[PDB]
C-alpha cells in the first residue's frame, strides 16, 4: 500500500496557524551549552525573545546525550533537569537526537525547534511551518515566526 | 452412610467468484464503472486504475422506509442492469449525442 | 417447533424430557442452554400464541407428507411405468414441466434429457459453448449411482 | 466473429461504444495538457540549472 | 393505539422498525413513514399532518413510560 | 468482447 | 487594495481544498457516498518512524 | 445519488472483514451478521449468492469515527475478522455493529457503555448480535467488570473525557495482550479548548507513551470531522 | 512472596499455587515477559490447586454484583477458606485492591497483594484460560461471559418485558401473512372442488 | 432519580436565559422539540435546554436519549413559561437548542454556560 503523508490542518500554505502563544519549544544538546556560553537563561531568554511563556521540552534523547558529555559539561545537564523543563519520552531504538527531534516536528505542527546545529538547521527549514530558535549575539533568535 | 467413590475404584467473508464466460451485461456494467469518468461532465473522480477484482458481487440497494422521498427509485425506473438505467436518462443521453457528434467530425 | 409445544418456558427445561424430539447429546446441550440464555421471560398471553403458531408448523409438516404419499400414489397410477424407471418425485416434476402426460409423450428422448436446464441450454447455444447433459434427470437414482463421465452416458 | 443481434442488444453495444470514445477523448485531453505543463516546466528549471 | 386504533398503531410501530425509533424521530419523518400506506389519511392534506404530529407526541408517551396510561391519548 | 463480435444480417 | 485582497483571500481558499481535505459542514441531507469514489490501496495517515 | 432501487458492484476492501459498493458513488460496506434490518436506519445492499440473499450495511463515516478513520486512509486497524475487540464509549449499535460485521461471527466485542439511556437501546441491539457482549460500566474502574471480559486482541476507545488516556490505559493493561492493538479516537475539544487541536494531540500521544503504548501512526478525520484525529498504537507490556 | 493467587472466572471460583516466584527487580525485562505470554514456561509459575463452579446462572450474577462492589460471596468465602491455609501471614494475590480490605476482615491470616507482579500473574491466568485448567470441567468461558453479560447489564439498567414491543412487530408480521396464506388456500379449495 | 434531571439552580437558571435571548437576537436558537431534534440530528447543536414542568414531561424526553448518544449537554429548567419569554415567541417552549457557530457574537457566553452544564452532568 503507498503512503502519502497528509498535509497538516495547522498550516495554511506556508503559515503554522497552530503554533501560538504559550509556546512549546524542543531544547537541542548544543543550544544548552551555547546558552551558558552567553550567560542567557533558558526561560527568561525564550521569554525576552518571544515576549511570551515558552514550555521547554527535552526528549529521552537530548539528554542521553547531555549525560553521555561527561563531567565538563555538569552545569548544562543540572540546568536541563530543572523541574520547569518537561520531559517527552521516545519509543524509537537509535539515541541520536537530531533525527528525534526531525520525527517529532514532522509528526506534530506544534514545535519551536531551539538548535544551532549547521546541519539540524538546514533540515527543519525545508519542513513547513516550524518556527526555528537559536542562540546567536546575546540573546536568541526566533527565525519562521509570523508572530513577532 | 452410602459412597459411590469406593465402588467407583472397582467463508463467512468470501465473497461470490465471477463464473468464466460471464454474461455481457456483467461487463458493460464493470465497464462503466472504469469509465465512470466520462459519464457526466460535471462530475469528476480521483484518478484510480480500477481493475476488475477477482470476486464480486451485483447487490441491489434497499432504502429505509423514511427514505420514501428523499432517496427512492420509482418501480418502473428500476433496471436489471446499471447500463439501462443510464440510457433512460434523458439528459445524459443528450449530453452523450452532443459530445459524440464533436468527436466524430474532429476525427 | 416441538420443543415449545413439550416445554414452553426455559424453567421447564429441567424437568421436560426430549428424548422423542432429539437425540441424547442434543437434549442435554438445550438445557445447559436454557439456564444460562440471554433471553427474557414472556407470559402466558405471549406463550399461547407462540403456542398456537407451532401447533400450525406440525400439522403443516404432517400435511406435507400426506401430499407427498399422495403424489406417489397418483404417479403410479397416472404413469406406473415411468414412476419405476426415474421415480415418483423426478417423474411428477417432469410431467409438469411440459403441462401434460401427451405433451412429454410427444417430445424426443433428448429433450427429456436437458428438459430442466434450458437456461444453460440456451446459454450454451448461443455462445458457442459445451451444453449441459442432465437436465432435471440429475436427481434420478440411476445417475446419482453412476460417476465420473458414466452420469452423462 | 459474425453474430446477430435484436434491437436491445444493439442499442446497449452502440451505447457502450458511444462511452468509451468520449473517455478516450477526455483522457488524451488530459494527457495532452499535463503533458504541456511539463514542457512549461522543463523550459523554466533549464534557466534555473543554468 | 387509541389516537389512531391498534392495527394503524402496530403498522406505524414496525415502519419505525421499533417504539423506540418512533418516538424519537420528529413529526415530519414520522408522517413520511406511513405516508406509503396512506396510515394517516389541501384540507385533507393539513389534517394528515396535524395527526402526524400528535401520533409522535402519543408514541414518546408510550415508550418513555413505565406503565402508560391512555389518559393523555384521550385528550390528544 | 464487444469489438471481437461483428454484427450480420441487420434490419 | 481592499477588494484585490479580497479576491486573494478567495483564490488561496480554492487551492487549499487541492492541497488537503478540508471540514465543510459535515453532511447535507441523506448519506450519498464518497462523489469522488474511494482508493483502496492510498494510506493518508501520518507514520510514526 | 445511492438512490433505492440502483445496482451496485461490491468488491473487498484492502482491510479484511470491509468492501467496497462501486457505481457511480463509492460506498463502504460491511456484511450484515443479522440480515433483513437496520439498526439506524443506514441503507442495505441485497445480493443473491447461490440462492440465499446475503445482505450489506453502508458504513457512514459521518456518524463513525472508524468508517472516517478507514476513508481518510489508516494503513493498519486491528479490527479484523476472528478477534476480540474491547469498545469503550459503546452509545448504541451506530458504530459497534459494523465493528460486530467485521469480527465476524467467530470475534466477540465488549461494548462498554456508562450511560443507562443508550445503554438500553445497547442491550436490545446486542441480542440481534450474538458476538456483542454489553457491559453497562464505568471504563475509568476497569475492575468492575473483569469477570465478563477477557484478554482483547484489540482496544478501541470513542470516549469523549478529559481523562481519556487514563481509562484506555487502565483497560489496556488489565484485558488487552501483548503486542495488542490501540485504537483512539481524540476530540481535542473536549481535552483542552484552551489550546489548539494539534498542541493537545501532540499532548495525548506522549501519554500513550507513558502507558506502555506505542503509538504507530495518525490521521486526522477532516472532512468528516473537525479537530479530530484517529491514534493507532501497539501495547508493548516490557517497555518501549 | 506470592503463594497463592486469586482468579475469579464466570463459571467460578478459582485457586492457585505460585510454584515459581518471578524475578521482582527484573519484572520488566522482555524474557521474564515473554514467559508470560509462552504456555509451557507459564505452568512452572503456577499450579490450579481448587476450582469452585457456580451453582447455576442465578447464583453468578450475584458474585458478579458482589465482584463488582468489591464484596466477599459466601461462596468465595467458602472457597477461601478451604485452600487458604490458617498459619505468618499467607499471601494472596488478587487483581482489585478494592476487594483486600474485605477479604482481610474474613481472614485476618490472610495479607493481600495486588502489585504489579500479581497483576502479571493474573494477566497470565487470563491468556490461558481453560488450558490451564488441565481438563476440569470449566464449561465454555467465552458462552459463559455473554450470558453473564447480559445479566449484568440488564440487572443495573432495570429493564422489563413489559416495555417489549417486539411481539407486536411479529404479531404485525405474522397476521398480513395469514391473510394472504388463507386467501391463497382457499382459492386451491375452490380450484381443486371446482373439478368435481 | 427523576425523569427531568439535571435540574439547574436559580442561579444557573438565569444565565442559560440570558444566552437563549441573545442567542435569540443573533437567529443562533432554534425552538421547539421538533426543532430542537433537527438540530441533534444534523450536530449543529451547542446544548439543550428543557422544561421540567412540561406536562405530560415525556413527550421532550427523547432528546436526552438523543443527546447523550450524541455527547450534546443538556439542562431542564424549571418553567416553560421562563423559557418561553427568554425565547422572544409569544408562546410557551419546552425545549430549545443553541445552533453551532464558532463565528458568533456571543461565543464566549454560550462556553461559559455549557462549561457549567458539562459540570453539572
Ligand atoms: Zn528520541
Amino acid at each position: 500500500t503507498r503512503n502519502i503523508p497528509q498535509v497538516s490542518s495547522a498550516l495554511f500554505f506556508q503559515y503554522n496557524q497552530a503554533i501560538k502563544p504559550p509556546y512549546q519549544v524542543l531544547i537541542d544538546t548544543n543550544f544548552i551549552n551555547f546558552s551558558i556560553q552567553k550567560k542567557v537563561d533558558i526561560v527568561r531568554g525564550m521569554m525576552d525573545c518571544l515576549l511570551a511563556k515558552c514550555n521547554p521540552l527535552i526528549t529521552d534523547c537530548v539528554m542521553a546525550e547531555l549525560e553521555k558529555l561527561g563531567p565538563k559539561y555538569r552545569i548544562a545537564l543540572k540546568l536541563a533537569r530543572d523541574p520547569r523543563i518537561k520531559r517527552l519520552s521516545c519509543s524509537h531504538k537509535g539515541t541520536y537526537a537530531d533525527d528525534c527531534l526531525v520525527h517529532r516536528v514532522l509528526q506534530h505542527k506544534c514545535y519551536i525547534v531551539a538548535t544551532n546545529d549547521a546541519g539540524l538547521k538546514q533540515r527543519i527549514r525545508k519542513i513547513p511551518g516550524i518556527p526555528l530558535m537559536s542562540v546567536g549575539g546575546h540573546a536568541y533568535v526566533i527565525e519562521k515566526l509570523p508572530d513577532v | 452412610l452410602e459412597t459411590g467413590f469406593d465402588a467407583l475404584a472397582n467463508d463467512w467473508f468470501t465473497l461470490p467468484k465471477p463464473d468464466d464466460n460471464m454474461r455481457r451485461e456483467v461487463q458493460r456494467d464493470l465497464l462503466l464503472i472504469k469509465h465512470r469518468a466520462a459519464l457526466d461532465p460535471k462530475r469528476h473522480y480521483k484518478k484510480q486504475r480500477w481493475e476488475v477484482p477477482e470476486r464480486f458481487a451485483i447487490g441491489t440497494i434497499i432504502e429505509d422506509k423514511s427514505e420514501f422521498y428523499s432517496s427512492r427509485m420509482n418501480r418502473k425506473e428500476r433496471k436489471s442492469t446499471i447500463l439501462e438505467t443510464l440510457m433512460g436518462d434523458e439528459a445524459s443521453n443528450k449530453y452523450f449525442k452532443r459530445k459524440y457528434n464533436e468527436i466524430q467530425e474532429k476525427s | 417447533a416441538r420443543i415449545i409445544l413439550t416445554m414452553g418456558i426455559r424453567s421447564k427445561a429441567s424437568e421436560t424430557d426430549l428424548s422423542e424430539i432429539l437425540p441424547e447429546e442434543i437434549e442435554e446441550r438445550v438445557k445447559t442452554a436454557a439456564e444460562v440464555s440471554m433471553g427474557t421471560e414472556i407470559t402466558q398471553t405471549d406463550l399461547d400464541n407462540i403456542n398456537a403458531l407451532a401447533e400450525q408448523i406440525v400439522e403443516f409438516a404432517a400435511y406435507r407428507e400426506q401430499l407427498s404419499n399422495y403424489l406417489s400414489a397418483r404417479m403410479k397410477a397416472i404413469a406406473p411405468n415411468l414412476t419405476q424407471l426415474v421415480g415418483e418425485l423426478v417423474g411428477a416434476r417432469l410431467i409438469a414441466h411440459s403441462g401434460s402426460l401427451i405433451s412429454l409423450a410427444k417430445s424426443p428422448a433428448s429433450t427429456i434429457q436437458i428438459l430442466g436446464a434450458e437456461k444453460a441450454l440456451f446459454r450454451a447455444l448461443k455462445t458457442k459453448h459445451d451444453t449441459p447433459k442432465y437436465g432435471l434427470l440429475y436427481h434420478a437414482s440411476l445417475v446419482g449411482q453412476a460417476t465420473g463421465k458414466n452420469k452423462g452416458k | 466473429r459474425a453474430v446477430v443481434l435484436g434491437g436491445d442488444e444493439k442499442k446497449a453495444r452502440s451505447f457502450i461504444q458511444k462511452v468509451l470514445t468520449i473517455s478516450k477523448a477526455k483522457d488524451s485531453k488530459r494527457k495532452e495538457q499535463k503533458a504541456s505543463q511539463r514542457k512549461e516546466r522543463l523550459k523554466k528549471l533549464a534557466k534555473m540549472e543554468e | 393505539s387509541e389516537l389512531i386504533g391498534e392495527v394503524i398503531g402496530a403498522r406505524l410501530i414496525s415502519h419505525a422498525g421499533s417504539l423506540t425509533n418512533l418516538s424519537k424521530q420528529a413529526a415530519s419523518t414520522v408522517q413520511i413513514l406511513g405516508a406509503e400506506k396512506a396510515l394517516f389519511r389541501k384540507n385533507k392534506g393539513r389534517i394528515s399532518r396535524y395527526l402526524a404530529n400528535k401520533c409522535s407526541m402519543a408514541s414518546r408517551i408510550d415508550n418513555y413510560s413505565e406503565e402508560p396510561s391512555n389518559v393523555f391519548g384521550s385528550v390528544l | 468482447e464487444d469489438e471481437d463480435e461483428e454484427e450480420v444480417l441487420a434490419m | 487594495s481592499r477588494v484585490k485582497k479580497r479576491k486573494k483571500y478567495q483564490k488561496a481558499q480554492k487551492k487549499l481544498k487541492s492541497v488537503r481535505a478540508v471540514y465543510s459542514g459535515g453532511q447535507s441531507g441523506v448519506y450519498e457516498g464518497e462523489k469522488t469514489g474511494i482508493k483502496k490501496g492510498l494510506t493518508r495517515s501520518v507514520k510514526f518512524k | 445519488g445511492a438512490r433505492g432501487g440502483a445496482k451496485v458492484v461490491i468488491e473487498p476492501h484492502r482491510h479484511a472483514g470491509v468492501y467496497i459498493a462501486r457505481g457511480k458513488e463509492d460506498l463502504l460496506v460491511t456484511k450484515n451478521m443479522a440480515p433483513g434490518e437496520s439498526v439506524y436506519g443506514e441503507k442495505r445492499i441485497s445480493v443473491e449468492e447461490p440462492p440465499t440473499k446475503v445482505e450489506y450495511r453502508v458504513w457512514n463515516p459521518f456518524r463513525s469515527k472508524l468508517a472516517a478513520g478507514i476513508m481518510g486512509g489508516l494503513d493498519e486497524l486491528f479490527i479484523a475478522p476472528g478477534k476480540k475487540v474491547l469498545y469503550l464509549g459503546a452509545a448504541s449499535g451506530t458504530s459497534v455493529s459494523h465493528v460486530s460485521d467485521v469480527v465476524g461471527p467467530e470475534g466477540v466485542v465488549y461494548a462498554v457503555e456508562f450511560s443507562h439511556r443508550p445503554g438500553r437501546e445497547l442491550i436490545s441491539m446486542a441480542k440481534k448480535r450474538p458476538n456483542i457482549i454489553p457491559i453497562i460500566e464505568d471504563a475509568r474502574h476497569p475492575q468492575k467488570y473483569r469477570m465478563l471480559i477477557g484478554m482483547v486482541d484489540c482496544v478501541f476507545a470513542d470516549v469523549a473525557q478529559p481523562d481519556q488516556a487514563r481509562i484506555i490505559a487502565l483497560n489496556s493493561h488489565m484485558f488487552l495482550k501483548d503486542q495488542g492493538g490501540v485504537v483512539i479516537s481524540i476530540k481535542a475539544n473536549c481535552i483542552d479548548s484552551t489550546v489548539d487541536a494539534e498542541t493537545v494531540f501532540a499532548r495525548e500521544v506522549q501519554k500513550l507513551r507513558e502507558e506502555r503504548i506505542k503509538p504507530l501512526e495518525q490521521l486526522t478525520l477532516e472532512p468528516y470531522e473537525r479537530d479530530h484525529c484517529i491514534v493507532v498504537g501497539r501495547y508493548m507490556r516490557s517497555g518501549l | 512472596p506470592i503463594e497463592y493467587l486469586l482468579f475469579e472466572e464466570p463459571t467460578g471460583y478459582a485457586v492457585f499455587k505460585v510454584k515459581l516466584q518471578q524475578d521482582d527487580i527484573g519484572s520488566r525485562l522482555k524474557e521474564v515477559q515473554e514467559q508470560i505470554n509462552d504456555f509451557g514456561a507459564f505452568t512452572k509459575l503456577i499450579e490450579l490447586v481448587s476450582f469452585a463452579p457456580f451453582k447455576g446462572a442465578a447464583e453468578a450474577l450475584e458474585n458478579a454484583n458482589d465482584i463488582s462492589e468489591g464484596l466477599v460471596s459466601e461462596s468465595l468465602k467458602a472457597i477461601l477458606d478451604l485452600n487458604l491455609p490458617k498459619a505468618k501471614n499467607i499471601t494472596l494475590a488478587i487483581s482489585d485492591k478494592n476487594l483486600g480490605p474485605s477479604i482481610k476482615e474474613e481472614f485476618p491470616y490472610v495479607d493481600c497483594i495486588s502489585n504489579e507482579l500479581a497483576q502479571d500473574l493474573i494477566r497470565g491466568v487470563r491468556l490461558h484460560g481453560e488450558k490451564l485448567f488441565k481438563g476440569l470441567q470449566s464449561g465454555d468461558l467465552e458462552r459463559a461471559q455473554l450470558g453473564l453479560g447480559h445479566a449484568y447489564s440488564r440487572a443495573k439498567v432495570k429493564f422489563s418485558v413489559q416495555k417489549n414491543d417486539n411481539h407486536i412487530i411479529q404479531a404485525i408480521a405474522l397476521l398480513d401473512q395469514l391473510d394472504k396464506d388463507i386467501n391463497t388456500f382457499a382459492m386451491r379449495v375452490k380450484e381443486w372442488y371446482g373439478w368435481h | 432519580n427523576p425523569k427531568a434531571f439535571p435540574l439547574a439552580d436559580a442561579a444557573l437558571t438565569q444565565q442559560i436565559l440570558d444566552v437563549v435571548q441573545q442567542a435569540a437576537n443573533l437567529r443562533q436558537l432554534k425552538k421547539g422539540a421538533n426543532e430542537a431534534t433537527k438540530t441533534l440530528n444534523r450536530g449543529i447543536s451547542e446544548f439543550i435546554i428543557m422544561a421540567a414542568d412540561c406536562e405530560p414531561i415525556e413527550i421532550l424526553l427523547h432528546l436526552p436519549l438523543l443527546c447523550e448518544d450524541k455527547n450534546v449537554p443538556y439542562v431542564f429548567v424549571p418553567s416553560r413559561v421562563a423559557l418561553g419569554r427568554a425565547c422572544g415567541v409569544s408562546r410557551p417552549v419546552i425545549a430549545a437548542s443553541i445552533t453551532t457557530n464558532d463565528a458568533s457574537a456571543i461565543k464566549t457566553q454560550i462556553y461559559a454556560v455549557k462549561d457549567k452544564i458539562e459540570t453539572l452532568l
